[PDB]
């Protein structure tokens, strides 16, 4: 129902006025974001302990809380900062340190230091790899006239955004390479649609495909050797795969129907995609070495835009169920579907590399904004807003 | 500017 109760104490700050960042706020919000933890409200804390020994287990047990996060933040002549946390047991081992660490970071990595604490605590208590130091990429339509579309990247939680690319035409569907160093996207900069790959550090741009008609929807294979995308030069959209070492392209689908929005399975062999071949969009699957695709979505009237988990256990998608469209999960072994979001005009979902969260676009006014839903359905939140309309969120791999 | 499906993430 609500996530496992946990106490996050405001981190101890030694110095000038107020701390430069609320490290324990970051740690609380992250843990809340995963759906897994219900951090006790800061106002409701029984004690603001500043280290592992200043923690009173009784106080915490009494509230159903078996772990407390405390930390410290100190400054360094060098303009840098020391950030430390201790995860203390208040359950079976009252007063025991379960995890702890120490960083030296510049002010600009304070959020990062909070996210490292989050990741470490998260993983110790759940045994699941933390995803709080991973980013998202998306397209923003701004109010600027000349370059209204802006391929951007930020931290999964909205902070620290930067611009990768500005365009006078539209940009669509960004995709991360599995090492997180490149993004693939559709650009219309030419007058026509084209698929490029951009190195983030560099800005270097590799041209991938520009055939007649349509070129879109990229997905990098998990092993890093391929790029799947859709092309409609035959007459309808069909799936193609490119060998990145050679530049060589295969046709994966043939079909008078439209086949688009490829997504990989963990084996870099199979893809799930969307096809209208059955009328209203449905999710299908196919091997890149051929064979016929198989439908895999029988729940609801329409299912499109899939994202398969990194372990291949499930998939998220845009689904029309009970007469409307939301983000929903399909257990790939059992077959069950769960509706996750409850906002309006839910599009483009993307999974976090540990499968605990989904980022998606939703409709608000004449504009788009970004939403985050835990994969268990418990936690829903809108991200900080920005200066224009936001579409096409892509969650990065671990970084 | 789109893929000309009317259904996809990439229509317009
Ligand atoms: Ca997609
Ligand atoms: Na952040």
């Amino acid at each position: 129902d609500s996530g496992r109760p946990i106490g996050v104490v405001p981190f101890q700050w030694a110095g000038p006025g107020a701390a430069p960042e609320d490290i324990g706020g970051i740690v609380a919000a992250d843990l809340r974001n995963s759906g897994k933890f219900n951090p006790l409200d800061r106002a409701r804390l029984p004690q603001q302990p500043g280290s592992a020994q200043e923690v009173q287990p009784a106080a915490w047990s009494a509230l159903g809380i078996d772990a407390v996060v405390v930390g410290q933040v100190t400054p360094n002549p060098d303009g840098s900062y020391n950030v430390a946390y201790q995860l203390v047991d208040t359950g079976g081992a009252p007063g025991t340190v379960l995890a702890q660490n120490s960083y030296k970071v510049n002010k600009q990595w304070l959020r990062y230091a909070g996210h490292t604490a989050s990741d470490e605590v998260f993983e110790k208590l759940t045994g699941i790899k933390g995803a709080f130091r991973t980013r998202i990429a998306y397209v923003v339509q701004t109010n600027g006239g000349q370059f209204p579309y802006e391929l951007r990247v930020s931290d999964y939680d909205g902070y620290n955004q930067f611009v990768v690319h500005r365009s006078p035409q539209p940009l669509m569907s960004p995709a991360w390479s599995p090492d997180g160093s490149k993004l693939a996207y559709v650009t219309f900069e030419s007058g026509r649609s084209a698929l490029v790959i951009q190195t983030l550090a560099n800005g270097a741009v590799r041209q991938v495909a520009s055939f007649p008609r349509h070129n879109g929807a990229p997905a990098f294979s998990p092993d890093g050797s391929k790029l799947a995308f859709a092309l409609s030069k035959t007459g309808s959209l069909n799936l193609y795969v490119m060998d990145l070492a050679s530049g060589q392209i295969r046709q994966v689908t043939d079909g008078r129907s439209n086949n688009t929005e490829p997504t990989w399975f963990p084996d870099s062999q199979n893809l799930a995609f969307t096809s209208d071949q059955a009328g209203r969009p449905q999710v299908y699957k196919v091997n890149i070495n051929g064979g016929a695709p198989q439908r895999i979505t029988w729940e609801g009237s329409q299912n499109q835009d899939a994202d398969v988990s990194s372990d291949g256990k499930f998939m998220v998608m845009v689904s029309s169920n009970g007469g409307q469209q939301h983000i929903a999960k399909q257990d790939l072994a059992t077959g069950g579907v769960q509706v996750l979001s409850s906002t309006f005009l839910d599009e483009t979902p993307s999974l976090a590399p540990n499968g605990t969260m989904v980022i998606y676009s939703s409709s608000q006014g004449m504009g788009s904004v970004l939403n985050l839903v835990s994969t268990d359905g418990r936690f829903k939140a809108r991200l900080p807003a920005t200066d224009g309309q936001v579409k096409f969120p892509a969650w990065s791999p671990y970084l | 500017k789109g893929d000309g499906t009317g259904w996809s993430s990439e229509r317009g």
